[PDB]
RNA sequence: AUUAAACCUUGUACCUUUUGCAUAAUGAACUAACUAGAAAACUUCUAACUAAAAGAAUUACAGCUAGAAACCCCGAAACCAAAC
C-alpha cells in the first residue's frame, strides 16, 4: 500500500480542563450523602440501561420493553427479526 | 487515507533516508560541526598519544599560514607552523 | 491561640494520634496557627494503592457507554465489530471503596502533599495572591480546595478557584480519589475533616441494610 | 501500519535474486529462508 | 512503623503510576492470530435458636436483659436472618448449649422445647408461646414500611386446627394454653428437674415478666386496631364505634 | 453495635473475655475483630487443605 | 426517532384538538364513556375472594369472558 | 474552576396530575394517596378518617371473616368430632384384631 | 565460495492433503485493499469482610462480596408465503 506524503494536523488536549478536571466529582455520593442516592443513580445514557447492565440479548429485550409502545413500526419488526436469530444460537447451541 | 501521526512520522523518516543515498551532504570539517572542543580534542590528543606537549606550541604547530589569512580576511571585513616545520 | 483539635471520636488505645499543622488563608505567611488530632484509623491507614488503584478504574469505568455499531452480513442492504451501544458499569464494594479514600488520605498527608486548613475565607478574590500563596507555601502545580458544603464556600474564593484551571474548589460531598490524584496537593478545612471521618468511622459494624438507605 | 516494513525485511535479502522471485513477496519469502 | 519511613520518603504518587495488582487479571486469548487462528410449604419453617447462641447475646448485651425477649428485637438486634421470601413460618431452638446457658429472662419463642422450657424456668426465666402469621410476621419484622404504605395495625391472626393442639397444649406454654392449669404445669416441671420452683410472684419485676398481650393484639404496646402518627411520633386511636364492630367481626 | 458490657467476673459464663491487661510489649500487636473477637479463622481450600489464617 | 406518546395516545391527541374538542361535549361524554355489556353466555364471579383448596389461602378473583363475535347483521 | 451543586433529590410530598396521559396509573391509586400519608403525615394533607374502610368496605371484609376464618367455638367443635372419629376408629382396630 | 557476475561444489518449488511418503492429487499471472472464535452456571487465581457477608429479593456450622479468566468464516440441492 501508499501511505500519506504529509503529517496529520497537530492536535493539543488539556488534560485540566474542566471536564477531564472534575471529572468523577460526586461518585461518593452515597457514602458522603448518606446513601440517599445510589451512585447507580448518576448513570446517563439510555433509559433500559441506567443502572443495570446485562448481554446484547438482555440488552436488547429490555430496550424492546422500555420503548415499545414508542417503538417504530419498521424498527420493531426489524428487532423482533433479529431477536429470534439471537434467541436460536444463545438458547439452542 | 490511513489515519494516525506515527505512521506519517515513520513514512518521513523513510523519506529521508532514500534522500540522503540520493543526495549525500558536501562533506565538512568537524570543528564546523557542532559539539567540538578544541582544547578538549588537544587534551585529549596528546593523553590518547601518552606524549607530552606544550599546548601554546603545539597549537602553533596545527596553526597554517592558510588559516591565518581567512581569519585575517574575516578581521579585514597568531603564529606560523613555519618555524616548527623546519625543525 | 493555637487552634488545637481533638478527634472527636475515641482513638484506639494502642494508636497514638496523627497530628499536622493547621493554616489559614488570610496571609502570605500565616502557614501555621494550630496544631490539629487526626484519628489514626482514617489518616495512618495501611498503604495499599492496589485499592486506589482498582478504585481510580472503576471510577472512570462504570461512567464508560460505547456507541459504535457495525452492520451484519443480514444488516447490509463486521463479523466480529461493535454492536450497539455497550454499558461497562459496575459496582464495587462499599466497603473497599471507603477504605480506597482512607488510603488516598495517609498517601498525600505522609507525603507533605495535604495542607490542613481553618477556613477558606480569603483577603481578596483576585486569584493572583491565591497562586502566589501556593508558590510561597511550595504548594503543587494543581491544588485542590474542599469545603463542607456547596452553599456557604465563601464568595472571594469562588470567584479565584472558578476562574483557575489547576486550581479546583469542590464541596466536601464531591471529594473523590481521581481529583486527589490529579490534583497535586489537596487542601481540606478542619470542619471537613471532621465530616468525613464520622461516615468513615461510622462504617464500622454491618447491620446489614435489609433495603436501600433512598 | 507497518506492513511496508514487514515487507522491506524480506526484500533486503532478495533483492540480489533473479526473476519475479525477487519481485513477488511469495516467492521471496520462500527463497530468503532456503538460502538461510 | 518503618512502612510509614518508606512513604515519607517516597515522591508524590500520579495517575500513571497505577498499576494492577499481581495477578489480578488473566490473560485473555483473541484470534488476531495463528494462536487462536484455525481452531413441604405446608409444614413451617422453622428457625432456630442456639441456647449457647442465646448466651452469648446475653453476654453481649446485644438484646437489653430488663426487657423481654422479643422476636422483633432479635430482629433488631440481627439474632437471625429471615427472609419473606424463603417464608420462613417458625421459630424454634437448638438443643445445643442447654450447660453453657446459664440465665433467666422472660421470653416467648412461636416453638419452644419441653426440656428447655423447664431449664430456663428452673433458672427463673419466664417461656410461653404465641402465634404470628406468617404475612403478619414478615409486617411485625418491618413496622415502618407498612406505616409508609398507611396500613393500620390489624388484629393478630389464629393457627390452622392442624397446629391448634400445639398452641392449646398446656405443657406447650402457649396462649391458647388454659392459664388454670399454668400452676399446676408449672410445679410438675419443677418436679420433674426436681429443683425448688421459684414463685414468679416473688419476683420483683413479675408484672413486668408475666405481662402478655391479647391472642388478637400484634404489639403489646399497641392494640390491633390502632394508628401511629408516624409523622408526629405519636399514636392514633381510633375513636369510631364501627371500627370496633369491625375489630369485633 | 454496641460495646460489650463490663461484667464483675471474667471469663464470662459463655467463655468471652476482653483482651487482657496490660497488653503485650510485643512487638506484633494484634487487634480484635468489631465483634471484640479473636481474627483467627479456619479455611480449606481444594476441599483437603485444612488452613487457619490471622489477618 | 421514537414518538413520545404511544401511537394509542395518537387517538386521543387527535379528540383534544381541532374539530374533535368542538364537537358537542354531550356528544363527546356519550363516545367517550364506555359500559360492559350485560353478560350472556358468561357468569361473572359473585365473590371477589375465594379460598384456594389447594393452599386455604384467600386470593383476590379475576374474571374472563368467553369471546364472543357480533356480526355486522 | 468550581465543581457544579451536589445532585438532590427533592423531598417532600408530590402529587402527579391525574389528567396528564403519561403519568401512569399506579401512581394515581388510592395506594399511592395512601402512601403520601405514609411519608409525611399530616404534611400530606391526607384526611386520616380516609385511611379506615369505608362502610360497603366494612361489609365485604365481614363477610369473609365469617366465611372463611372459623372462631375459636367453631374450631373445638372440631376437634371433638375429630377425636370422636379416631375414639371409633381405635375400638374398631382392636375389635378387628 | 571466490581475485573474479557466470564455470567448481551442494541442493527433488510452495500451501493443503493424503501414512508421520510424494516423481501422487488439489489451489495459485502478479500488485494493492478487504477477508474467518462471540456467551460465566461453577471452579482456580486477586482482593474486601467474616459467623457473617452483599447499597432489597442471595447464600451461609467459613462463608459471603467484587474483579479477571470462553466456545469462527464462506459455499448447496431444497422448502414456504406474497407479488410479477
Amino acid at each position: 500500500a501508499f501511505v500519506r506524503l504529509t503529517l496529520p494536523p497537530p492536535k493539543v488536549v488539556d488534560r485540566w480542563n474542566e471536564k477531564r478536571a472534575l471529572f468523577g466529582v460526586y461518585d461518593n455520593i452515597g457514602i458522603l450523602g448518606n446513601f440517599e442516592k445510589h451512585p447507580k443513580e448518576l448513570i446517563k445514557g439510555p433509559v433500559w440501561l441506567r443502572g443495570w447492565r446485562g448481554n446484547e440479548l438482555q440488552r436488547c429485550v429490555r430496550k424492546k420493553k422500555f420503548v415499545g409502545n414508542r417503538m417504530f413500526i419498521e424498527d420493531l419488526h426489524n428487532l423482533n427479526k433479529r431477536i429470534s436469530y439471537l434467541y436460536k444460537h444463545f438458547n439452542r447451541h | 487515507v490511513k489515519k494516525g501521526f506515527r505512521a506519517a512520522f515513520r513514512f518521513q523518516k523513510e523519506l529521508e533516508r532514500w534522500r540522503l543515498l540520493r543526495c549525500p551532504p558536501p562533506p565538512v570539517r568537524r570543528s564546523e560541526k557542532p559539539n567540538w572542543d578544541y582544547h578538549a580534542e588537544v587534551q585529549a590528543f596528546g593523553s590518547r598519544l601518552q606524549e607530552t606537549f606544550s599546548l601554546d606550541l603545539l597549537k602553533t604547530a596545527f596553526i597554517n599560514s592558510c588559516y591565518i589569512k581567512s581569519e585575517e580576511a574575516k578581521r579585514q571585513s597568531l603564529k606560523d607552523n613555519q618555524e616548527l616545520f623546519e625543525q | 491561640d493555637p487552634v488545637l483539635r481533638k478527634c472527636e471520636l475515641r482513638i484506639p488505645v494502642h494508636r497514638r494520634p496523627v497530628q499536622a499543622w493547621v493554616e489559614s488563608l488570610r496571609g502570605f505567611e500565616q502557614e501555621r496557627i494550630g496544631l490539629a488530632e487526626l484519628h489514626p484509623d482514617v489518616f495512618a491507614t495501611a498503604p495499599r494503592l492496589d485499592i486506589v488503584h482498582q478504585v481510580a478504574i472503576w471510577q472512570r469505568n462504570f461512567r464508560r457507554i460505547s456507541y459504535a455499531n457495525t452492520k451484519t452480513r443480514a444488516e447490509v442492504s463486521v463479523a466480529h465489530g461493535p454492536r450497539g451501544p455497550t454499558s461497562y458499569y459496575y459496582m464495587l464494594p462499599m466497603k473497599v471503596r471507603a477504605l480506597g479514600l482512607k488510603v488516598a488520605l495517609t498517601v498525600k498527608l505522609m507525603q507533605d502533599d495535604l495542607h490542613i486548613v481553618d477556613s477558606l475565607e480569603l483577603p481578596t478574590a483576585d486569584p493572583q495572591y491565591l497562586t502566589e500563596l501556593a508558590q510561597y507555601r511550595h504548594w503543587g502545580s494543581s491544588v485542590l480546595l474542599v469545603d463542607l458544603t456547596h452553599e456557604e464556600m465563601p464568595k472571594n474564593v469562588v470567584a479565584a478557584t472558578s476562574g483557575l484551571n489547576s486550581f479546583n474548589l469542590i464541596p466536601a460531598v464531591g471529594l473523590n480519589v481521581y481529583s486527589m490524584l490529579k490534583h497535586q496537593t489537596l487542601v481540606l478545612t478542619l470542619p471537613s475533616v471532621a465530616f468525613l471521618e464520622d461516615k468513615l468511622l461510622w462504617q464500622d459494624s454491618r447491620y446489614t441494610p435489609l433495603y436501600p438507605f433512598r | 501500519t507497518d506492513r511496508y516494513w514487514r515487507v522491506q525485511e524480506v526484500l533486503k535479502h532478495a533483492q540480489h535474486f533473479r526473476g519475479r522471485k525477487n519481485r513477488c513477496y511469495r516467492l521471496a519469502v520462500r527463497a530468503v529462508t532456503r538460502a538461510f | 512503623g518503618t512502612s510509614l519511613d518508606l512513604l515519607r520518603s517516597l515522591p508524590r504518587v500520579s495517575l500513571a503510576n497505577l498499576k494492577p495488582s499481581p495477578n489480578s487479571r488473566k490473560r485473555e486469548r483473541r484470534p488476531r492470530d495463528r494462536r487462536r487462528g484455525r481452531k413441604h410449604s405446608f409444614r413451617h419453617q422453622y428457625q432456630p435458636l442456639s441456647l449457647r447462641r442465646l448466651q452469648y447475646l446475653i453476654d453481649l448485651g446485644r438484646v437489653d436483659p430488663t426487657q423481654p425477649i422479643d422476636l422483633t428485637q432479635l430482629v433488631n438486634g440481627r439474632g437471625v436472618t429471615i427472609q419473606p421470601l424463603k417464608r420462613d413460618y417458625g421459630v424454634q431452638l437448638v438443643e445445643e448449649g442447654a450447660d453453657t446457658f446459664q440465665a433467666k429472662i422472660n421470653i416467648e419463642v412461636q416453638l419452644a422445647s419441653e426440656l428447655a422450657i423447664a431449664a430456663i424456668e428452673k433458672n427463673g426465666g419466664v417461656v410461653t408461646t404465641a402465634f404470628y402469621d406468617p404475612r403478619s410476621l414478615e409486617i411485625l419484622c418491618k413496622p415502618i414500611p407498612f406505616f409508609l404504605r398507611g396500613q393500620p395495625i390489624p388484629k393478630r391472626m389464629l393457627p390452622p386446627e392442624s397446629l391448634v393442639p400445639y398452641y392449646t397444649d398446656a405443657k406447650n406454654r402457649g396462649y391458647l394454653a388454659d392459664p388454670a392449669k399454668f400452676p399446676e404445669a408449672r410445679l410438675e416441671l419443677a418436679m420433674k428437674f426436681g429443683y425448688v420452683l421459684p414463685d414468679i410472684t416473688k419476683d420483683e419485676l413479675f408484672r413486668m415478666l408475666s405481662a402478655r398481650k391479647d391472642p388478637r393484639q400484634i404489639f403489646f404496646g399497641l392494640a390491633p386496631g390502632w394508628v401511629v402518627n408516624m409523622a408526629d411520633k405519636k399514636i392514633l386511636k381510633p375513636t369510631d364505634e364501627n371500627l370496633l364492630k369491625y375489630y369485633s367481626s | 453495635i454496641p460495646e460489650p458490657p463490663k461484667h464483675k467476673h471474667y471469663p464470662t459464663p459463655s467463655g468471652w473475655q476482653p483482651p487482657r491487661d496490660p497488653l503485650p510489649s510485643l512487638p506484633y500487636f494484634v487487634r480484635r475483630s468489631r465483634m471484640h473477637n479473636i481474627p483467627v479463622y479456619k479455611e480449606i481450600t481444594h476441599g483437603n487443605r485444612q488452613m487457619t489464617l490471622i489477618r | 426517532p421514537l414518538h413520545r406518546y404511544p401511537v394509542h395516545l395518537w387517538q386521543k391527541l387527535r379528540l383534544r384538538q381541532g374539530i374533535c374538542a368542538r364537537l358537542p361535549a354531550h356528544f363527546l361524554r356519550s363516545l367517550e364513556e364506555e359500559r360492559t355489556p350485560t353478560p350472556v353466555h358468561y357468569k361473572p364471579h359473585g365473590t371477589k375472594f375465594k379460598i384456594n383448596p389447594k393452599n386455604g389461602q384467600r386470593e383476590r378473583v379475576e374474571d374472563v369472558p368467553i369471546p364472543v363475535h357480533y356480526p355486522p347483521e | 474552576y468550581r465543581a457544579p451543586p451536589p445532585p438532590r433529590r427533592r423531598p417532600g410530598p408530590h402529587s402527579p396530575d391525574p389528567e396528564n396521559l403519561l403519568t401512569p396509573r399506579w401512581q394515581l391509586t388510592p395506594r399511592y394517596v395512601a402512601k403520601q400519608f405514609g411519608r409525611h403525615g399530616a404534611i400530606s394533607g391526607v384526611p386520616p378518617a380516609s385511611l379506615w374502610p369505608t362502610p360497603e368496605q366494612l361489609r365485604e371484609l365481614e363477610a369473609e371473616e365469617q366465611e372463611w376464618y372459623p372462631s375459636l367455638a367453631t374450631m373445638q367443635e372440631s376437634l371433638r368430632l375429630q377425636q370422636q372419629a379416631l375414639e371409633a376408629r381405635r375400638q374398631a382396630r382392636e375389635q378387628r384384631i
